[PDB]
């Protein structure tokens, strides 16, 4: 018929509605970083023909 | 203000901002060397040398202004590449490690010098020894000019010379001597004469009896030069 209920909150529902931690993971170098973005520069636009 | 990598107690310089105000900067750069291989150790049979590293890679004394460069920069500098070790025993030898490669880049410029690549083992066979390709030059954002480095030298069966290198970029590592079979040694070649500040590559080292032979020659330590106005 088109009835609705009042919207009834998450914690009203006792729901945890949390997202998770942003997994965190041990990088490369910044040395090797820069050599790569380095290496990775050379293969588009506006270096020449590529 | 001026860095260079002749300067006592630099350091490896990974996102530090440009200078306040500063108007832009003039940019040098050079490769390191690759270190050389060596040969086969034993009492008979034929001895082939190992080959020479290349040359390091070089761009030249050239602009950037700050309209141009980013926020911050890198300025990576080339270390020389380890020489090939003893066979330990009566057999072939290793290759060398190639050079660090040498990079600026900042915004929308990249400049790359890149290591010359190792001398190749020397083994039991005639094609053996192979030399290290000279380091190549990369340019992105400005319109530089840079050198590519000097060939690294054969050993095997016909043992060189490193290519020599005046045009800014580096010379390569002369190749490893050897024994035959059934007679005596035979020669290795010369590392090339440079002026470049790209390192020079190890010469390789020969083929030789069981209790003979060395560690192959070192690549030299690339170079950084950026001035700031």
């Amino acid at each position: 018929a088109g009835n609705e209920s009042e919207p009834k909150t998450l914690a009203e529902l006792e729901a945890e509605a949390a997202t998770d931690e942003l997994s965190p993971a041990d990088p490369l170098a910044p040395a090797v970083r820069a050599q790569i973005d380095a290496l990775v520069a050379a293969k588009m636009k506006p270096t020449s023909g590529k | 203000f001026t860095i260079s990598s002749e300067d006592p107690g630099y350091e490896d310089l990974i996102d530090e901002q440009v200078p306040e105000g500063a108007s832009g900067c003039w940019v040098t750069l050079g490769g390191a060397g690759g270190g050389g291989g060596s040969g086969r150790r034993a009492n008979s049979g034929y001895r082939y040398g190992g080959g020479g590293g290349g040359g390091g890679g070089y761009i030249d004394r050239v602009w950037i202004p700050r309209a141009s460069l980013g926020s911050t920069f890198t300025l990576i500098r080339g270390l020389g590449g380890a020489g090939g070790a003893r066979a330990a025993g009566s057999s072939n030898g290793n290759n060398g490690a190639p050079g660090g490669s040498t990079v600026f880049s900042s915004g929308s410029v990249s400049l790359t010098a890149s290591g010359g690549a190792a001398g190749v083992k020397g083994t039991s066979s005639s094609a053996s020894g192979s030399g290290g390709a000279g380091g190549t030059t990369s340019i992105s954002g400005v319109s530089a000019t840079g050198y590519t480095g000097g060939k690294g030298g054969n050993g095997g069966s016909s043992p060189s010379s490193g290519q020599s290198r005046t045009d800014g970029s580096g010379a390569g590592g002369g190749g490893g001597g050897g024994v035959r079979s059934n007679d005596n040694s035979f020669s290795g070649g010369s590392n090339g004469t440079s002026s470049g500040p790209a390192g020079n590559g190890g010469r390789g080292t020969d083929g030789s009896i069981n209790t003979g032979g060395s560690n192959a020659g070192s690549g030299g330590d690339g170079y950084v030069l950026i001035e700031w106005e």
